């Protein structure tokens, strides 16, 4: 089970991204248990929010680690 | 075949039925 | 028997320095064909394949800048 | 004076704007001159929804003429 | 035929496909007789959505791979 | 006879839209002849949001091939 | 008679490829300036321009990853 | 009978290793003409693109490399 | 007498190759000062600027190419 | 007749396929700086221009070869 | 007092935007004085716009004189 | 006196250039942190922020274009 | 402690971001206490907007004092 | 006691320069991957990993270069 520093990054924010999906997968389970008040569809929607930042926020570090350290070995020789 | 006309015909039919 | 010269061992030097990063590669793209949508399943595609370009364009520049030493120093025996 | 393969497809609709200018303008002097009656509401929407579309397709055609080329002469090397 | 490591990683992403543009037409094609609701509507957005990050992952997993062994051709002297 | 794959998708909608859009005059002008019944209208306006729906579908379904071909074009190299 | 080198020979083999594009964009402006609302005009305008956007993007990276392929191996003359 | 070196015979060798790519590009390029926006297409012609782009570099890099090999051993015979 | 270079011929061959765009961007910009909403220079705003960003992009890269083929033969002399 | 020598007759040679490239390029070049816009014709002028690039290069590497080769076996003449 | 090219085209929206930021303020109490019409609620409303289309043309100016001269000096070596 | 060579004189003939475009890049930084709402405020900022980076951009390519020159024509001498 | 040229912006704004930090929520109480009236509406969204456009310009002054100097990192040569 | 070169030093001098970049950017990223959502949290994030970004690529271009003096030096001992 090979890990690196980019690994190590990834599944740092993966801890975070899947209960945080598994608590917008039971928002949605509860926004469709009553779908009446839109407070919950505001909860919903937030919580969605937030899962798209841990995933945006986890491609742009693997993004970043990479450029730079592709930089620094195109300077290798 | 096209969405001009049934736009005029709207605006005509919206005054067909007022007289 | 296969034969490493140190340029040969240098390279198997990073070949043992991952233990099967290109398999994970391999089963990582494998994983992806049938079900590409997975958040944890994209993240480790993602961090695996730049891992693997980093680790092959690395190789590649050691491999040149030994060659530009030792033709280096070949080049003055006359 | 000049005109490249862009100011050319931007007159191109010029001839209709300004017939719909003239039109819209009539609009609102008859909704002006007699107010009491839907048609000239329902021609009114009719009108501007004209306008608002080729002034829209027309930042379209030179936006899509703009990229174009755009990426061609990024690559003109 | 002829098969390399480059066409081999793209028809990897090809086998999905090749039932994925037989279920997108089954979307359309159903979403037609009655798209009045917001379900065939959203349905046929999230399958055509997922065939779009289908051949942009693809696309990318085939370019990525063009650097990588691109550097030892460039870097082969 | 040209007809590209934005043609093909397109075909598959402008014989959808068609009969949507011969149909939604015949619902007006039913409407227009007998207008005391809310029924007639409700049928209008199911018939006019099936028009409507149909065709941003027919609108979206299109750009969402633009960028998968542009960002094959971006990966062409 | 004019030249036309493999990049020109590529070139001319899409624009050859592409019957009637450039004129069918043309008539599809000229028809949007009289009936814009049409659905059978605009959504034909609309597909057809992205149509012509794609074979032109086509055309540009074809010549230029052609003309990449022809700077590489020409590099490796001297 | 035409005659190969060492040079040619490699690259003849490595030529007939691969079987028919010139030819296999060709006919992509004639159906991307055909239809230049199929996605399935685009992306096959592209696989095959790159591919090509891959086998012409490592053809001539092996011949350039393989060339001041040889300059360089001929040049010390004297 | 003014003194031009082939690359200096190229940018005076573009830059008389558009009459006054310089100058109708100019009053372009200055009409939009005023009259910001008015048809038929809003328009006419967008076309010029789009004309004259997609001309200081053609000649720039139209130099740099030429200067790139320059560099290339006069350090191919040695 | 003014004198042409190897070198010369090479470059010379390497003329008669692409005899009207330099005046193409030049009246590609006007027909841009009438209108830089028209994607064809600013699509068949880069494709003009890339050509030339590589035509340039070609000439001037195998020139610089044949270089390479009269004066290695000239020098041996001492 | 330094000015630049882009500081020259800013300055030309300078002083027409703030002859209608000043009149905003000079509507909106005007407004506040007689509520009750829906009379000058239109002025009001059109000078705000016009007031965001300066901001919106200046900010279209600045952008477009950045992207040209910095694809020049990016191809100036 | 610190001696300013050729490549330092370039880049203070750059400085003196501009007035105080450093000091008001600063000033429109900490009106702008003040209140950023502020419309001419916060366009004489977005203007100043563009000079600031066309200008340092600018600065350091002729800056490196002249150590490529100047690197060209060293390398001659021996 | 240590602090670069960019630091020193970021909390540059960010003194004036923790003033809206502290006052949004101040101001949904106020609107929660008083719910009736739309001034506390109109207070609580112009304020949200406020806070999203110091983000957003801090966002863009730390972005492009990156690309100021990353042009330059390419260029060291 | 290791054995630095002026290479080493200078890359000694950037790691002395900046006081705790590598702990603040590590933190940075725990942050983040606990509550990524406070704007001055953010704020820092985006400052450090630009901070180190530029770090890093200015170090590597110092000790590339001076590595190229270094060799040019070498090179002109003989």
């Amino acid at each position: 089970p090979w890990s690196g520093y980019l690994d190590d990054v990834s599944a740092k924010f993966d801890t975070g991204v899947d209960n945080l999906q598994t608590q917008v997968t039971e928002a949605l389970d509860k926004l469709a248990a009553k779908p009446s008040d839109p407070a919950l569809l505001a909860a919903y929607q937030s919580k969605l929010s937030e899962y798209n930042l841990y995933r945006n926020a986890q491609s742009n570090t693997v993004k970043v680690f990479k450029d730079i350290d592709a930089a620094i070995i195109q300077n290798f020789r | 075949i096209s969405d001009a006309e049934i736009w005029d015909m709207v605006s005509q039919n919206i005054s067909a039925i007022g007289d």
